[PDB]
RNA sequence: UUACGGCGGU
RNA sequence: AGAACGAAAGUCGGAGGUUCGAAGACGAUCAGAUACCGUCGUAGUUCCGACCAUAAACGAUGCCGACUGGCGAUGCGGCGGCGUUAUUCCCAUGACCCGCCGGGCAGCUUCCGGGAAACCAAAGUCUUUGGGUUCCGGGGGGAGUAUGGUUGCAAAGCUGAAAC
């Protein structure tokens, strides 16, 4: 976004830095020399956030350019990313696939699990590669929010943020869910969007109900 | 028959005729 | 690799005249020993007298006696 | 067909290695084809540990280990079954088997 | 009676996609055979190439399947090639037409020189390899005819092409490969950039986004 | 010899998916329900299906089994949709960075726009776990 | 393709990749044609029109489609200007 | 040991145009290969290329457009007469619509079509299409 | 530890 | 053309002669054992000098040159940097650590492309065929045989057909 309206909005740096999103892990693929800033003394590559902001806007410009909103298929295989992928579909009205992706979904036209989408967006290239190589057969442009680890074979608008921790993935679904509605007549750029980024994050292990009812002895009782 | 032992029973044979020509000069 | 330059036509033409001696149908037609050896002597037909009828036996899959002479 | 990329042997920039001899059958193999096995077997045979330490003249005696390197021809490495035939795609790894001591 | 399952076959029975040559240029994966039967119906003759009895060794006897080779096509720039194993000839030879029309390409026709009228030969000399056979289709002057072996001449006359010099290297008695080798050469006449295709292509609107109406308004 | 076939397991899953409101952990009650609600051709696979149902009764009262029945499908809305917490996991206003990535956001022109205290990084550079088996 | 009569004698004009300038074939089923929708200046919403880019499958499989689509958004007035 | 410098340069262009690259680096420069490249730039195959002047033999950086199919070389510089040229055209050109066998004449490094608009048969130097 | 053979054409 | 070097065995002569060990002797095992298995053991294996010039002498891939993906590692130099460890209580060089560059033995990946495929970052840049140059292949056998020549002390080596 080459504008002043679509600029960085310094508030988001207080959300990006509080959720990871700029920490590549160990090594960087050769097609991500340009998205990086430098390597730490920790060995971790840290990421130019100006480069990951200009990509995060660019991906929604294709998704807005998809006419039917329930036509981009949004997919996620790893669990850290399975809660956020559903809600995003519930936000922008898309169609989600979470869990196992049955091969033959995009190309075997007989069975009733046959999705025919015009664009696809991925949580992880290297762990969720089966829709990617199947998108190669049915000429389908793909986005994948990617880390320095991941290869970029069939992806096109690879978001160079992070795909590893729980907080980084749900925020990048949140920042992308926010920004695709904000290119339409739903959010007027002024009032901040009331849906909390903690909504999209990966769910805790089984002490979920126990902690909240241990702190609700004055609202139910 | 092995190729190295087809070789032995002709190297043994072309010294047997190298003497017969030598005998009957 | 082979030769290519605007001066090697002695090498290529000399390399071809001695490698043509390695297929049979040039070698039996230009060495001379193959026609000083066939019974026809380089002709199509030949008269000759019959010495003895002989009956040769056909190949293994089959089984018959093919009728022959000893001209 | 060439079966393996290296020829079963770890020589690359050489022409000749030392020949060593097999342990059980005493066969001449090169040093880098032969199947090696370094054995750190305890010499006390652990079933008889609480039978000698109560006959020992000590109260805490660290028993010596036995340090034997085996190295086999592959003719006796398969027959003694220290190596097993592998499938053509599970074969392209040099990683050793896991240990599983306790 | 034919109801479709894909978008590209859904947008054809209501007669909204016209004249196939755009679903070539957006490179759609054609899935049903009825789309190509819809546009090019009453212009397809479908003659076979060879039916060869391949077979495997089993525990008692031999499974014998049949390998039917049929090539399809008009006389105006479309060919197919169908190959299918099945247990019996008459169902192998049947379903291979379904495979032959479903894999259909446009061949590009050009000139030997003096571009006076309709194109008659390949635009340039082109090659196709499949296994060990390479077939080199060479632009012929007008009034030559197809100078080739019998079976690639079965596809050239079925390509609507007038005349083509031809050479071929390899085991040309391998009719399954010698037909796929000649199919690959005329499958890349539009995959070769000539100086009439230099100017930057204006990109028209694809039928999956130009016809979002009929999937939103009528289908849903 | 106990192990149950595919048609007993398949047809019992379509009961508990569809008639969970009527079933319980008694064999002799569910044996009567599956008689009434399915068409079972003979008596042996009637009470062989009904045994796997009650085995699925104690199984689904613990957790999320392959159980797309409505109550197990509705309660996960209280997990993924709810817990929008009253406090943020994003907003703490005292967050750490490093002196190389305080250079990063300064060319982003956000160096004096933020609070953003730094932590000095270790100079050890020990990253890269040791090579080889030991 | 403009014979000497001056007529278009051609089934179709195939697309060409905006990255590698080579022709997308009739059955190159990895060639994408996707849209990038620009916004108006003052408010940043979708104004109705968009811009198309075709990326052929041979340059897509090679793995620098993202280097491609950024480079032609860099040249065509969208991403960053720095 | 570089026996031909036009052969090495034009091998180097051919590998990167099929690789998808926008620029090449041609390590020796010559006055035969800057007159070779401004026969295909003029017919419209490559774009702006720069000569990098050094005091030893210079370098060349060529901006590839994508309109190139193959830019080989005929490595023995055979002699071709204008009687003999027509059987050179149908061997190593894909068509009679396009492509050029570029050959050095006494009047300069030309096309094949420039060679017969003049009457200037020469030595064949390479081909490109 | 010892364990060798099985006519020809279909 | 012409040269130098060339494993092992082999030859001639001289020292040596532990081990092993062709031949051989015997034990066994076997229908037979001139074999495997065991005991013994000559030539030999070791050194010196003179010969012989072949090996699955293999990466079954000639040499030189260029271009064409990535990644981790190694080896030898060179350069550049947080720190840690050495008389060092301060040094300069070591030792580890993080990179870069060059040459090297390799490896993992990859629809670069190739290929009859196995597979190869070369066996790629080849019907869109031409970077230089040497050797060598033309169905299977007969046959590396015959014979002429030549090298050797011999064994044999190089050269090397044809009828069929
Ligand atoms: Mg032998
Ligand atoms: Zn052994």
């Amino acid at each position: 976004g080459a504008l002043d309206v679509l600029q960085m909005k310094e508030e988001d740096v207080l959300k990006f830095l509080a959720a990871g999103t700029h920490l590549g892990g160990t090594n960087l693929d050769f097609q991500m020399e340009q998205y990086i800033y430098k390597r730490k003394s920790d060995g971790i590559y840290i990421i130019n956030l100006k480069r990951t902001w200009e990509k995060l806007l660019l991906a929604a410009r294709a998704i807005v350019a998809i006419e039917n909103p329930a036509d981009v298929s949004v997919i996620s295989s790893r669990n850290t990313g399975q809660r956020a992928v559903l809600k995003f579909a519930a936000a922008t009205g898309a169609t989600p696939i979470a869990g196992r992706f049955t091969p033959g979904t995009f190309t075997n036209q007989i069975q009733a699990a046959f999705r025919e989408p015009r664009l696809l967006v991925v949580t992880d290239p290297r762990a969720d590669h089966q829709p990617l190589t199947e998108a190669s057969y049915v000429n389908l442009p793909t986005i994948a929010l990617c880390n320095t680890d991941s290869p970029l074979r069939y992806v096109d608008i690879a978001i160079p943020c992070n795909n590893k921790g729980a907080h980084s993935v749900g925020l990048m679904w949140w920042m992308l869910a926010r920004e695709v509605l904000r290119m339409r007549g739903t959010i007027s750029r002024e009032h901040p969007w009331e849906v909390m980024p903690d909504l999209y994050f990966y769910r805790d292990p089984e002490e979920i109900e126990k902690e909240e009812q241990a702190a609700a002895e004055k609202a139910v009782t | 028959m092995r190729a190295k032992w087809r070789k032995k029973r002709m190297r043994r044979l072309k010294r047997k005729r190298r003497k017969m020509r030598q005998r009957s000069k | 690799g082979k030769c290519r330059g605007l001066r090697t036509a002695r090498k290529l033409r000399s390399h071809r005249r001695d490698q043509k001696w390695h297929d049979k149908q040039y070698k039996k037609a230009h060495l001379g020993t193959a026609l000083k050896a066939n019974p026809f002597g380089g002709a199509s037909h030949a008269k000759g007298i019959v010495l003895e009828k002989v009956g040769v036996e056909a190949k293994q899959p089959n089984s018959a006696i093919r009728k022959c002479v000893r001209v | 067909t060439k079966k393996r990329r290296n020829n079963g042997r770890a020589k690359k920039g050489r022409g000749h290695v030392q020949p060593i001899r097999c342990t059980n059958c005493a066969r001449c193999v090169p040093k880098d084809k032969a199947i090696k096995k370094f054995v750190i077997r305890n010499i006390v045979e652990a079933a008889a540990v609480r039978d000698i330490s109560e006959a020992s003249v000590f109260d805490a005696y660290v028993l010596p280990k036995l340090y034997v390197k085996l190295h086999y021809c592959v003719s006796c490495a398969i027959h003694s079954k220290v190596v097993r035939n592998r499938s053509r795609e599970a074969r392209k790894d040099r990683t050793p088997p896991p240990r599983f001591r306790p | 009676e034919w109801m479709p399952v894909t978008k590209l076959g859904r947008l054809v029975k209501d007669m909204k996609i016209k004249s196939l040559e755009e679903i070539y240029l957006f490179s759609l994966p054609i899935k049903e055979s009825e789309i190509i039967d819809f546009f090019l119906g009453a212009s397809l003759k479908d003659e076979v190439l060879k039916i060869m009895p391949v077979q495997k060794q089993t525990r008692a006897g031999q499974r014998t399947r049949f390998k039917a080779f049929v090539a399809i096509g008009d006389y105006n720039g479309h060919v197919g090639l169908g190959v299918k194993c099945s247990k019996e000839v008459a169902t192998a030879i049947r379903g291979a037409i379904i495979l032959a029309k479903l894999s259909i390409v446009p061949v590009r026709r050009g000139y030997w020189g003096n571009k006076i009228g309709k194109p008659h030969t390949v635009p340039c000399k082109v090659t196709g390899r499949c296994g060990s056979v390479l077939v080199r289709l060479i632009p012929a002057p007008r009034g030559t005819g197809i100078v080739s072996a019998p079976v690639p001449k079965k596809l050239l006359m079925m390509a609507g092409i007038d005349d083509c010099y031809t050479s071929a290297r390899g085991c040309t008695a391998t009719l399954g490969n010698f037909a796929k080798a000649t199919f690959d050469a005329i499958s890349k006449t539009y995959s070769y950039l000539t100086p009439d295709l230099w100017k930057e292509t204006v990109f028209t609107k694809s039928p999956y986004q130009e016809f979002t109406d009929h999937l939103v308004k009528t289908h849903t | 010899g106990r192990v149950r076939t595919k048609t007993v397991k398949k047809a019992a899953r379509v009961i508990i998916e569809k008639y969970y409101t009527r079933l319980g952990n008694d064999f002799h009650t569910n044996k009567r329900v599956c008689e009434e609600i399915a068409i079972i051709p003979s008596k042996k696979l009637r009470n062989k299906i009904a045994g796997y149902v009650t085995h699925l009764m104690k199984r689904i009262q613990r957790g999320p089994v392959r159980g797309i029945s409505i109550k197990l499908q509705e309660e996960e809305r209280e997990r993924r949709d709810n817990y929008v917490p009253e406090v943020s996991a994003l907003d703490q206003e005292i967050i750490e960075v490093d002196p190389d990535t305080k250079e990063m956001l300064k060319l982003l022109d956000f160096g004096s726009l933020s609070n953003l205290q730094v932590t000095q990084p270790t100079v050890g550079m020990n990253f890269k776990t040791p090579r080889g088996p030991v | 393709m403009q014979n000497d009569a001056g007529e278009f004698v051609d089934l179709y004009v195939p697309r060409k990749c905006s990255a590698s300038n080579r022709i997308i074939g009739a059955k190159d089923h990895a060639s994408i044609q996707m849209n990038v929708a620009e916004v108006d200046k003052v408010t940043g919403r979708f104004n109705g029109q968009f811009k198309t880019y075709a990326i052929c499958g041979a340059i897509r499989r090679m793995g620098e489609s993202d280097d491609s689509i950024l480079r032609l958004a860099k040249a065509d007035g969208i991403v960053s200007k720095n | 040991v570089r026996m031909n410098v036009l052969a090495d340069a034009l091998k180097s262009i051919n590998n990167a145009e099929k690789r998808g690259k926008r620029q090449v680096l041609i390590r020796p420069c010559s006055k035969v290969i800057v007159r070779f490249l401004t026969v295909m730039m003029k017919h419209g195959y490559i774009g702006e290329f720069e000569i990098i002047d050094d005091h030893r033999a210079g370098k060349i950086v060529v901006n590839l457009t994508g309109r190139l199919n193959k830019c080989g070389v005929i490595s023995p510089r055979f002699d071709v007469q204008l009687k003999d040229l027509e059987k050179w055209q149908n061997n190593l050109l894909p068509s009679r619509q396009f492509g050029f066998i570029v050959l050095t004449t006494s009047a300069g490094i030309m096309d094949h079509e420039e060679a017969r608009r003049k009457h200037t048969g020469g030595k064949i130097l390479g081909f490109f299409f």
